[PDB]
């Protein structure tokens, strides 16, 4: 019932890739009504191919559109930074129904290593009033999407109330994540400090908040 | 040798002398008996471009019928803003007659051979004629009947579908035997088809369909509004006006002791004028079996613009596309 | 410069109901056919359902059919989506979309209707004290997405990142919105963040000072 997709694809910057689309002989292979689009994480897709082939206008001609009987296929050269996103096709299908493909991640290496800039706040003296404490971690502008995330008081580990985002790629084409660490304000105002560690390829940033 | 023009052209037809009914009797003053020898030149290795729907030899065709039509089947009364008219009406016999127009001197006429022409750009291969060959001029909304028919497969021709309002015009490969009655209430009326030739024709019809429009799911469905003649299949038969139900023939997808569809038609007394702006009343008809056996060689439709599905809707209403379909590879030029 | 602005998305309890609009400018309205595209969160995008320009015209998909209304007003230059009997797996990202003819370009920026029966928690929102300095805002537990956050009124655009969300064990939401200014301006501007947390009424204008 839906057309299917590879779930993710990877080549390198100036190489060209190809993302293949595939449905029945109700939909694709009758039909030319077959429209490609891209999806950055979080905002309005965008349209990129129509009619098999076509372009509209305010579209890199770096994109290109097929079809074989059963099959679809996208192609983009000269892959660049702004391609890493994940893409769906579209088929008109027989009783004036369209179908959605099941998405395929374009992953872009060979990108720039960032470190990341990372951030430690302390519980607002409003939280402690509350009766509640909370440490905020945020990491930002790294590079690749993977990162270990852990937690020290004083400098002895600490498992328990912590909870951590899946890295999400931002408004720089670099990641982002979040790190809170649940406690009570006599946990937090009992230690001398904590202090919070990021694992990200080999380099380790730490950051210590002291209450006073 | 390619110079395109204007002139005055002139008709030709096998009228009758002894006659009294319509047609022929325009004919026989106002044009010439068919030469029984008409020849063709073929011209080879040329190759010419047209413009299939802007034509001056349309209109005179056009202009002819308007000025054969109002001073023979003469009404009863006649109105249109700030004006209304009454004379006497006899009912008239009648029947339609092929014809052939013909080119004056220093000049003549071409055929495009091309039975796999459209309408668009070049005809590959090309000859010249003296006169066309002979067409009953029909009057009808949505289909078109009597008519040229195709020879190698069935074709479409409309200005293009990127103008959709442009109404879209077809011709068949095969015929559609119809027949219609009005026994001796005696107003309604009906007509009949064996359904077997209607399904496969407009399955034959969405196969060549979605291969024009690239990609779809071939829909039908009838006329949305506006006057009669349109909305139905009107049309003449010897000394009325026919107006008949056309919901049935338009049946949504068509997929890959003989049944008759049957139509509910009526007559009317009043008829919307098909020349310009105008509503008309005729003499009350005559008594007895009223039938004509005649046969479909195309039809006029519109691509509506609603949906993403593929609806198609009957056309009509201007008669000069009626005329289209059958002078469509007749041409003029200079001899140069 | 056209346009698709929509509204009325939010809370809903489940077997409840809602309305969503999408406000279109910069074309004619009618000429063009309408789409609505549903996106679960994490998940593929979905065919909503179908209308003709002059209407008549209606399509639906299965999983919805019987429950969801297409409708436009042709003269307002509006779309309507009435929806009934909501269950959880309807919680996505709306979004409303132009046709051109099979295709579909111009998207509205998206509406999140979720459903759920939670009785939409208003959140707490805590002041985070601070050449360059950082400072932020807490929204501490919210059910649910989304929240939106606007530094003085709009007025401060630059330094501001808002971060995605945790979904905690308890089953509700925390973000941090953190900005970065210049170590001068510490005691000359009073710093607001405006959260809007629109199913729960809570409009919280809070101050950050050192």
């Amino acid at each position: 019932s839906a057309l299917t997709q590879p779930p993710s694809v990877s080549k390198s910057l100036g190489q060209s890739v190809t993302i293949s689309c595939t449905g029945t002989s109700s939909d694709i292979g009758a039909y030319t009504g077959v429209s490609w689009y891209q999806q950055h994480s979080g905002t309005a897709p965008r349209l990129l191919i129509y009619d098999v082939s076509k372009r509209p206008s305010g579209v890199s001609d770096r994109f290109s559109g097929s079809k074989s009987g059963n099959t679809a296929s996208l192609t983009i050269s000269g892959l660049q930074t702004d391609d890493e996103a994940d893409y769906y096709c579209c088929s008109y299908r027989t009783g004036a129904t369209y179908i959605f493909g099941t998405g395929t991640r374009v992953t872009v290496l060979g990108q720039p290593k960032g470190a990341p800039s990372v951030t430690l706040f302390p519980p607002s003296s409003e939280e402690l009033q509350a009766n509640k404490a909370t440490l905020v971690c945020l990491i930002s502008d790294f590079y690749p999407g993977a990162v270990t995330v852990a937690w020290k008081a004083d400098s002895s580990p600490v498992k328990a109330g912590v909870e951590t985002t899946t890295p999400s790629k931002q408004s720089n084409n670099k990641y982002a994540a979040s790190s809170y660490l649940s406690l009570t304000p006599e946990q937090w105002k009992s230690h001398r400090s904590y202090s919070c560690q990021v694992t990200h390829e080999g380099s380790t940033v730490e950051k210590t908040v002291a209450p006073t | 040798v390619w110079k395109e023009a204007k002139t005055t052209l002139f008709c030709a037809s096998d009228a009758k002398a002894y006659e009294r009914e319509v047609h022929n009797v325009w004919a026989t003053h106002a044009c010439v008996p068919t030469d029984p020898n008409p020849q063709e030149m073929a011209l080879g290795n040329v190759t010419e471009n047209f413009n299939m729907w802007k034509n001056d030899m349309v209109d005179q065709m056009h202009e002819d019928i308007i000025s054969l039509w109002d001073q023979s089947l003469k009404p009863c009364v006649k109105l249109t803003g700030g004006s209304t008219v009454t004379q006497a009406c006899p009912k008239v016999s009648f029947d339609p007659i092929p014809i052939h127009y013909c080119a004056p001197a220093g000049y003549a006429i071409l055929k495009c051979n091309n039975e796999t022409f459209e309408g668009t750009g070049p005809c590959n291969n090309v000859s010249t004629v003296q006169c066309t060959h002979g067409i009953k001029p029909v009057v009808s909304t949505q289909l078109l009947l009597n008519g040229s028919l195709a020879k190698e497969e069935i074709v479409i021709r409309s200005e293009n579908l990127t103008d959709n309002a442009k109404t879209i015009i077809v011709h068949l490969k095969e015929s559609v035997e119809i027949v219609c009655t009005r026994p001796g209430d005696t107003r309604q009326a009906h007509c009949n088809i064996s359904e077997e030739k209607w399904n496969k024709t407009l399955q034959k019809v969405s196969k060549i369909l979605q291969e024009h429009f690239p990609n779809k799911a071939i829909k039908f469905e009838p006329h949305s509004g506006g006057d009669l003649e349109i909305t139905t299949h009107s049309f003449n038969c010897r000394g009325e006006f026919f107006y008949c139900n056309t919901t049935k023939l338009f049946n949504g997808t068509y997929n890959s002791s003989n049944t008759t569809i049957t139509l509910p038609c009526r007559i009317k007394q009043i008829v919307n004028m098909w020349q310009g702006v105008g509503r008309a009343m005729y003499a009350p008809p005559i008594k007895g079996n009223i039938t004509c056996k005649s046969i479909i060689t195309g039809l006029l439709l519109t691509r509506d613009k609603d949906s993403n599905t593929e609806t198609f809707r009957p056309g009509g209403g201007d008669m000069r596309d009626n005329w289209r379909s059958e002078l469509y590879k007749y041409k003029v030029v200079e001899i140069k | 410069e056209v346009q698709l602005v929509e509204s009325g998305g939010g809370l809903v309890q489940p077997g409840g109901s809602l309305r969503l609009s999408c406000a279109a400018s910069g074309f004619t309205f009618s000429n063009s056919g309408m789409i609505w595209v549903r996106q679960a969160p994490g998940k593929g995008l979905e065919w909503v359902s179908y209308i003709s320009l002059s209407g008549a015209n209606t399509y639906y998909a299965d999983s919805v059919k019987g429950r969801f209304t297409i409708s436009r007003d042709n003269s307002q230059n509006t779309l309507s989506l009435q929806m009934n009997s909501l269950r959880v797996e309807d919680t996505a990202m709306y979004y409303c979309a132009k046709e051109g003819w099979s295709y579909f370009d111009f998207w509205g920026q998206g509406v999140l209707v979720t459903v759920s029966g939670a009785s939409t928690k208003g959140p707490s929102v805590f002041p985070l004290a601070p050449g360059t300095a950082a400072l932020g805002c807490l929204v501490k537990d919210y059910f649910p997405e989304p929240v939106t956050v606007s530094w003085n009124s709009g007025a401060l655009t630059s330094g501001v990142h808002t971060f995605p969300a945790v979904l905690q064990s308890s089953g509700l939401y925390s973000l941090s919105s953190v900005v970065t200014v210049p170590s001068s301006s510490l005691g000359t501007q009073t710093y607001i963040c405006n959260v809007n947390h629109k199913p729960s009424n809570t409009k919280v204008d809070k101050r950050v000072e050192p």
